[PDB]
């Protein structure tokens, strides 16, 4: 993508988010970045739907065949790895683009929490089908970048911040589902939803419809688990 | 259980 | 995917089905198809589902592209152009398969049937999103592939079976959205409903639910366009 | 209108 304009790929991205071409959104998405400009709030957002729709039907896939690979040649196997490289290969392009150069030049709270959230969901779906003497390390990555974000996230924002909801909406789900940690994650969801609910009167009813909307998502996730 | 959908801008 | 066996191939794409990983199930059944043997009527049916799900995704972005464009910088144009592209070099792999060997080689009437109305349907999906001094062609292609499916099947198979049916109600959507002919859509659905609810007699409980499932398609159809 | 879906085995 580098003999493409940076406001051309926006475009195009805008438009394959409409197609439902994710992998070519991701792909206009990673041109943009590479041109070595700060993101804005929206481009921000066009990049996080492309890697979360490009990466979440590799997980659903390596789902479904862990689970045949469970019940069970080598095919299953051996398509099983196949499809868990390539989310690999897709969550460290991610983590490659943070690190080159995303969160080093993010300096206003709301990108720099987007960034560190984002840091920390890559790290928690490489985490979902870690194994090997890393999955220790791997976990921990997840957890450091999602406690950063956390902290300035409660320093800078309020909270009923959408992004400081989904931050602490994903972080119990990191506690909950990767770190053997139901408690905590109970503990960060009640608490996020009880603060939010008595920031709600400080907002416009715009305001208030974005983040009630995540509100409910902690409230669904506290139902499941309680 | 549920992250945030996270797949439409 | 020269280095994969045959019956490795044909398991893998049955988990890429499972896995709704329609681009990895084409590519294992063009694998499969390229290790030079006939289709069994199970393969048929993979390869044909896996390059449906592949070119449909394309044709529903294309189409929404169009639509954007027609509403309408060179952008819009630019990308409903690659994503063109792409389905057109799909539908010339379908073709190339057809042509190299599988026609040539299908005796029995279920499989050149089978393989004259795919041949029909990715020259249908080229002449969707051809303009130039070819559209007439690929049109007459269409009709050609699916003429020849159609008197082999009057011929040889009776006015129940699954593929004739399929095969008569796809080769009336081309009479009304390819080839301006929508009477001659309107009789062909018509005709082919009549003579199989004549012929369900004779089926079997599960024989009659097939034939009766892609019955309902035609009368779909013919309530849209009467 | 409707072609055979097809998508499915
Ligand atoms: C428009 C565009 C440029 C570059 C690339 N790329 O990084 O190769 C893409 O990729 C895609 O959009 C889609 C894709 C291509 C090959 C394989 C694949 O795995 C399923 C997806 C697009
Ligand atoms: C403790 C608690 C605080 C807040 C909320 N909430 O914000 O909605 C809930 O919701 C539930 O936990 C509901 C529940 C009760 C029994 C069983 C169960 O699991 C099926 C869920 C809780
Ligand atoms: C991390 C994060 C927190 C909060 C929000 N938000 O405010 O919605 C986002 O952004 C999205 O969730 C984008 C989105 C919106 C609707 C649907 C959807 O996919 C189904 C994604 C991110
Ligand atoms: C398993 C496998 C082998 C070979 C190929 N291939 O033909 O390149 C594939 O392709 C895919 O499954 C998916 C794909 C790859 C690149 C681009 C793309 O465009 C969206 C799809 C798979
Ligand atoms: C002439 C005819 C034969 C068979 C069938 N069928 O097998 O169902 C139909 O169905 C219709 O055409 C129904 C219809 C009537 C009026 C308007 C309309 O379009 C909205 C559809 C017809
Ligand atoms: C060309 C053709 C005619 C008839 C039939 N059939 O009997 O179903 C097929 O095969 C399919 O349609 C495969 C299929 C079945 C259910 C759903 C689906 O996609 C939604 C595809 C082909
Ligand atoms: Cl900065
Ligand atoms: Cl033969």
């Amino acid at each position: 993508m580098g003999s493409m304009e940076r406001a051309s790929l926006i475009q195009k991205a805008k438009l394959a988010e409409q197609a439902e071409r994710y992998e070519d959104m991701a792909a206009f998405m990673k041109g943009a970045v590479e041109k070595g400009e700060e993101l804005s709030c929206e481009e921000r957002n066009l990049l996080s739907v492309a890697y979360k729709n490009v990466v979440g039907g590799q997980r659903a896939a390596w789902r479904v065949l862990s689970s045949i690979e469970q019940k069970s040649g080598p095919e299953v196997r051996e398509y099983r790895e196949k499809v868990e490289t390539e989310l690999q290969g897709v969550c460290d392009t991610v983590l490659g683009l943070l690190d080159s150069h995303l969160i080093k030049e993010a300096g206003d709270a709301e990108s720099r929490v987007f960034y560190l959230k984002m840091k920390g969901d890559y790290y928690r779906y490489l985490a979902e089908v870690a194994t090997g003497d890393d999955k220790k390390r791997i976990i921990d990555s997840a957890r450091s970048a999602y406690q950063e974000a956390m902290d300035i996230s409660k320093k800078e924002m309020p909270p009923t911040n959408p992004i400081r909801l989904g931050l602490a909406l994903n972080f119990s789900v990191f506690h909950y589902e990767i770190a053997n940690s139901p408690e905590e994650a109970i503990s960060l969801a009640k608490t996020t939803f009880d603060e939010a609910m008595a920031d709600l009167h400080t907002l416009s009813e715009d305001s208030y419809k974005d983040s009630t909307l995540i509100m409910q998502l902690l409230r669904d996730n506290l139902t499941l688990w309680t | 259980a549920g992250s945030i959908p996270g797949r439409r801008s």
